[PDB]
């Protein structure tokens, strides 16, 4: 529909305007998009984290009714 | 330029010797390169006039229309009348206030956001005139505003962060320390231990 | 034919002016210099059925041509600021 | 030339170039030529805030303690800590810092830039300068000395410094053991030099 | 020029010799920067006038009328407007008061701020000279402003040293000391010795 945002044209716009970073993202739009481990290694990264983000919330936040009463689960 | 803001120092080579306000002032070296540098001479004129005019409104209605410059006119709403203004009430209600604030700066904002040009942004001129428009009255001028914000802007912290430490508004604060200049200061306070 | 049918009425409205009003310029610009692609081609030509973009919906007789889906786009913001000032009653 | 030990060294760097230069850099802090520079007037201005101050806590307990005669209110030096009247230790403090950094300020810019700490249109009036590098002159030498004694000169402020820096130190080690004020601490020892010596108390004392 | 301040010779090189009225003094060495005398040129004579006009305005208020200086506001600091000059008090209040001597000589001072020349701004002539004794010589004139002058401001000086000692304003002062002339001193009354 035409209507939204281009990925690679947010990125290539990012070049700070010092050179601190130089090219800053450009054709990281290619690399990313060719590139499976590129997106294998966020995928496992962003989930990973998200696992253990799980486990600090889940015991000190029980949303499941009547644990923290049997303890060992 | 018309002056250094630290004797002793040489000119910082990237500004160019002809800017509004040039002091050689630039600690940080933020801009570096010129093309950057722009955006923020074009932004440094606006924060300034909001700011200017945002003053008065602060010490006004503490002297004059009696209220602070944070607490009275925004509580004063909510638990209480709908408006005071210049010691008046007008019908507006608070929801459908705000709503008419998007309409507006949204059309005067964004109207001047579409230009081509940095320069005829920053001086509009045009309907906005009935003053000097010529050679140096024009340049001079331009530097009065420019000098004026900055003041007027490094105001608007000493509002705020007094504020938060005597409580009392701008005026009130004032007055407090031009009775007794010692043991009035900012020096005694929860501000400097 | 009141308040709750008069002011998401009257605040849709709003927003819809804006977007014809002024962003019609910017949205306009933007869309001009972004466009998807990949390996530098776009995604028509790459094989992908899908993903041609999609002009022949979009058209209209509008003085500017302000189409159907900048409607939805802005329409849907003008239903945004329509469930926040009913729905809130937050601090008036 | 005067050593400060007449067998040692005269370090490479170290030449006997400045005035008051005996040929005394252990730790070897000045090595590079930058920084020697910076150091030279980091001894004056201790050099002479030494000088100016210890006669602030000699003569005022010296009086008292010779006499009757105008007796020093806040009694020893560091018994001047109180007796603060009539404006607020909060406020005449950050009176000081502010009124003191604006002159001092100007010292260091001058240091950083020689020439001219402020040419003749900033800083509205005042600038009368007439500086030379290392010493203001200008203002700061009214009479109008260096009228040719200038190296003696030299020497005589360094060498006083040198010795009212070192003996500061004493007023402040003296009474942060005996308790006493300087003339005490003097004629008590004058009185009996044994008995009233250091190392019989305290310091050495442990032995 | 006329002759020096202190008999020890070395008259300044850096000076306009024409200058109205130079001794040859400079203990400091304040305007050897040339651009700099150019300043102090005037801010000397600016000064003194203003010491010029105010020593006999100082020394009429503690004579004839009531109050010396410092007694002028703050009997009229309770009092306000109730001053007398000749006359009685045209009604004024303390900040309404400072609203006039500030604008009416911010401009005063404004319209001469701006002035192309240096020599142009301090001696304009013209619509400040009515007389005309400028003459074809000013120059004796102008050396004769200032002896007047530099006497002005050095007086000046004597009634706020007296005054902020424990000595009070200079009239009575004045008679005090030609009063008893031993026992009227700085010394005495005065504590300006501090022995
Ligand atoms: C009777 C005491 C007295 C003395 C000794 C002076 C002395 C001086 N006045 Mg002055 N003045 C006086 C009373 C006095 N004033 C009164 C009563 C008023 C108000 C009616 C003024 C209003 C006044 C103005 C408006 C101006 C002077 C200026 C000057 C300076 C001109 C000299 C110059 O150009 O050399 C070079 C300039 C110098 C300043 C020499 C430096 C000498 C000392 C060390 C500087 C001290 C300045 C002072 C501490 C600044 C801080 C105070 C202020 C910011 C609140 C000189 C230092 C001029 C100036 O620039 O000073 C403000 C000037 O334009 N006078
Ligand atoms: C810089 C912009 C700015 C902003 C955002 C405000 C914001 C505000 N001002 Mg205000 N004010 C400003 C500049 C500003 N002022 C300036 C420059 C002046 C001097 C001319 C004033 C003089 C002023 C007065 C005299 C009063 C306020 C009041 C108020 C408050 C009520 C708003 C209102 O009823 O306005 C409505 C404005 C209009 C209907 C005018 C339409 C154009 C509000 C917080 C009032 C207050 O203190 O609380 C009620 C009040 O009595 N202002
Ligand atoms: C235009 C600048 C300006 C001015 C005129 C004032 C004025 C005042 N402030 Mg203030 N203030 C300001 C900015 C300013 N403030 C800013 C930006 C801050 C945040 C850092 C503060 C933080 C502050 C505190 C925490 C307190 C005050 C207080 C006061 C009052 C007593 C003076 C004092 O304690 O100094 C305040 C100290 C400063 C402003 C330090 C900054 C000084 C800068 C470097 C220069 C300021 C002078 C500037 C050139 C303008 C003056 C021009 C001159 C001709 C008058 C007085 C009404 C006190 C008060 O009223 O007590 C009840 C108090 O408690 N202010
Ligand atoms: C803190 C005060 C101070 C400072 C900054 C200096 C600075 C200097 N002295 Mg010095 N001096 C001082 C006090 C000071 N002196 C005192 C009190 C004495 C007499 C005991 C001397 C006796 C002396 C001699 C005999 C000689 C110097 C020399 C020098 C210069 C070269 C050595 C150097 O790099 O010093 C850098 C030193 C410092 C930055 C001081 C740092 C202090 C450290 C960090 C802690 C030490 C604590 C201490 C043990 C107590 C240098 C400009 C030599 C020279 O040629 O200069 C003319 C030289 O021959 N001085
Ligand atoms: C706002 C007040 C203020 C400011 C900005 C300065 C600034 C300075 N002082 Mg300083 N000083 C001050 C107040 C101030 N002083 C006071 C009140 C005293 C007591 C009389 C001194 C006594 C003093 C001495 C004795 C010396 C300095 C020195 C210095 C310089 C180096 C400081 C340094 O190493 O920082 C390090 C950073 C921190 C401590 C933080 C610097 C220009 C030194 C200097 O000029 O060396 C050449 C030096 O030897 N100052
Ligand atoms: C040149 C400076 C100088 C002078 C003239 C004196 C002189 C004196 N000090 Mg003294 N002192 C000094 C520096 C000086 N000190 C310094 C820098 C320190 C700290 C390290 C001390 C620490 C000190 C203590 C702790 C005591 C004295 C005491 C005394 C008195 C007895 C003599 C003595 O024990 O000294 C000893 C001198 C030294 C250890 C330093 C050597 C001085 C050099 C060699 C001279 C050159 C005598 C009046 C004593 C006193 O009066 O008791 C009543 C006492 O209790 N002083
Ligand atoms: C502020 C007033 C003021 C100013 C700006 C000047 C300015 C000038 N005078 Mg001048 N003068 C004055 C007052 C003043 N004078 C007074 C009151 C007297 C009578 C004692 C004289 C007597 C005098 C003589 C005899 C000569 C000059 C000369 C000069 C010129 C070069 C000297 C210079 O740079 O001074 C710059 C001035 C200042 C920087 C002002 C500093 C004031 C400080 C801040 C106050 C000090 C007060 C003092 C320590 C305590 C009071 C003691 C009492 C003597 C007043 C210069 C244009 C010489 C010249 O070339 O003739 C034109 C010359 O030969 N003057
Ligand atoms: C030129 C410098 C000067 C300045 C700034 C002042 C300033 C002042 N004079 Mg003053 N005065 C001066 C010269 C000056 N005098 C001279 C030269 C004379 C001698 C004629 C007087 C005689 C004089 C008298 C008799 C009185 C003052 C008074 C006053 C005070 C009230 C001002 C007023 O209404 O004036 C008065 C002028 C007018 C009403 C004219 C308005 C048109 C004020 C502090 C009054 C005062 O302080 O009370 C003791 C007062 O009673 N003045
Ligand atoms: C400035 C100073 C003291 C200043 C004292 C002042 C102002 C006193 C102020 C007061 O009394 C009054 C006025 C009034 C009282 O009511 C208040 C106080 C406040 C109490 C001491 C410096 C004191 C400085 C001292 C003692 C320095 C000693 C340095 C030595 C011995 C050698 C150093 C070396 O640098 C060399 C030379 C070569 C290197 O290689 C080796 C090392 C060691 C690094
Ligand atoms: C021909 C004609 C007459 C004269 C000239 C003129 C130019 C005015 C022209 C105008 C004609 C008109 C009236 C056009 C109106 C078009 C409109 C109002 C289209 C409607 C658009 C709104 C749409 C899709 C809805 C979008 C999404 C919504 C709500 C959802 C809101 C949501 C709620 C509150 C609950 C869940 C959370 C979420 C999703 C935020």
């Amino acid at each position: 529909f035409g209507i939204g945002h281009s990925m690679k044209e947010i990125l290539d716009m990012h070049t700070p305007p010092s050179g601190n970073l130089g090219a800053g993202h450009q054709n990281l739009f290619d690399t990313i998009n060719n590139s499976l481990h590129f997106q294998l290694g966020l995928a496992l990264a962003s989930a990973g984290t998200i696992c253990s983000m799980v486990a600090q919330h889940m015991y000190s936040l029980p949303a499941y009714a009547f644990i923290a009463s049997d303890f060992t689960t | 330029r018309p002056g250094n803001w630290l004797p002793g120092s040489e000119a910082p080579s990237y500004l160019p010797e002809d800017l509004p306000g040039n002091y050689g002032y630039d600690p940080l070296g933020i801009s570096e390169n010129p093309a950057n540098m722009e955006r923020m001479i074009e932004c440094e004129v606006m924060n300034g006039r909001w700011a200017m005019l945002a003053v008065p409104g602060m010490l006004a209605q503490e002297a004059l229309g009696f209220g602070n410059w944070h607490d009275a006119p925004s509580w004063v709403y909510e638990g209480g009348s709908p408006t005071w203004f210049g010691a008046g009430m007008p019908i507006t209600d608070i929801k459908l206030l705000a709503v008419i604030e998007l309409v507006l700066m949204g059309g005067a904002e964004a109207m001047r956001a579409s230009e081509p040009d940095m320069e005829k942004r920053v001086y509009p001129g045009g309907a906005f005139d009935p003053a000097g428009f010529s050679k140096g009255n024009l340049a001079e001028l331009k530097l009065k505003e420019i000098k004026n914000a900055r003041l007027a802007m490094f105001a608007f912290v000493g509002f705020v962060l007094q504020y938060y430490a005597t409580g009392k508004g701008p005026v009130q604060c004032w007055t407090e320390h031009i009775a007794d200049p010692l043991g009035a200061n900012f020096a005694t306070n929860g501000t400097s231990l | 034919e009141l308040s709750p049918s008069l002011v998401i009425s009257l605040s849709t409205g709003l927003s819809l002016f804006l977007g014809r009003f002024v962003f019609f310029n910017f949205q306009r610009e933007n869309v001009a210099k972004q466009v998807p692609e990949q390996n530098g081609l776009t995604h028509f030509e790459a094989g992908d059925t899908r993903a041609k973009e999609y002009v022949s919906l979009l058209k209209s007789n509008d003085p500017v041509g302000f189409n159907i889906v900048d409607v939805l786009a802005w329409g849907s913001i003008g239903h945004i600021v329509a469930y926040y000032i009913l729905a809130t009653t937050s601090n008036g | 030339r005067p050593i400060w030990l007449p067998g040692a060294d005269v370090p490479e760097w170290l030449d006997g170039t400045i005035p008051g230069d005996f040929g005394y850099d252990p730790l070897k802090l000045g090595k590079d030529p930058e920084t020697l520079k910076w150091y030279v007037q980091a001894e004056l201005v201790h050099g002479r805030f030494a000088m100016m101050g210890l006669v602030g806590m000699l003569v005022p307990e010296l009086l008292t303690n010779a006499g009757i005669g105008l007796p020093a209110k806040g009694t020893e030096w560091f018994n001047a800590g109180a007796a603060p009247m009539f404006a607020p230790t909060g406020v005449l403090f950050a009176m000081q810092f502010l009124l003191m950094g604006w002159a001092e300020i100007r010292r260091y810019q001058d240091f950083k830039n020689p020439g001219s700490v402020n040419v003749d249109p900033i800083f509205g009036g005042k600038l009368p300068d007439g500086n030379i590098p290392g010493y203001p002159g200008g203002i700061f030498d009214p009479f109008g000395f260096a009228k040719g004694d200038v190296d003696s000169l030299k020497l005589k402020e360094v060498k006083n410094g040198r010795l009212a820096m070192f003996a500061t130190l004493g007023f402040y080690c003296q009474a942060v053991v005996t308790g006493k004020g300087p003339i005490a601490c003097w004629t008590s020892h004058l009185a009996d030099p044994w008995a009233n010596n250091v190392w019989s108390i305290e310091l050495a004392k442990v032995i």
